[PDB]
């Protein structure tokens, strides 16, 4: 659930 | 230290059984990051990974001498996680969440 910039 | 395992065990524990409004265990996406195979791009930004299962195993092996040196990984922990993460994120906000939950135990340590 990771949400990279 | 037996004695500083058993409190950082305890400190730990109130942070790993935390569920947010929704029911989720906040902790859950913190205790594995991906593997260098899975995102090697998570490992381009991030210098010095940090999760649980890493504070667990040196939990083991006897190199937490002091709190502040679990302190400096849990910081590290939570830093990871912005800087890597967009704000506003839910994966952002938990690590927010445990930010919090920490600087409760350890200024309660103390």
């Amino acid at each position: 659930g990771k949400a990279p910039r | 230290d037996p004695e500083l395992a058993e409190k950082i065990n305890e400190m730990l524990d109130v942070i790993l059984e935390y569920k947010n409004e929704d029911g989720e265990l906040i902790a859950d996406v913190f205790q594995t990051l991906p593997t260098r195979k899975e995102l090697p791009d998570y490992y381009q930004v991030i210098s010095k990974p940090m999760d649980f299962d890493r504070i667990n195993k040196k939990i083991e092996t006897g190199r937490y001498t002091v709190m502040e040196e679990l302190n400096d990984d849990m910081n590290l922990l939570v830093n990871n996680a912005q800087t890597y993460n967009e704000e506003g994120s839910e994966i952002y906000v938990s690590s927010e969440t445990i930010g919090k939950l920490w600087k409760e135990q350890y200024d309660k340590f103390m």
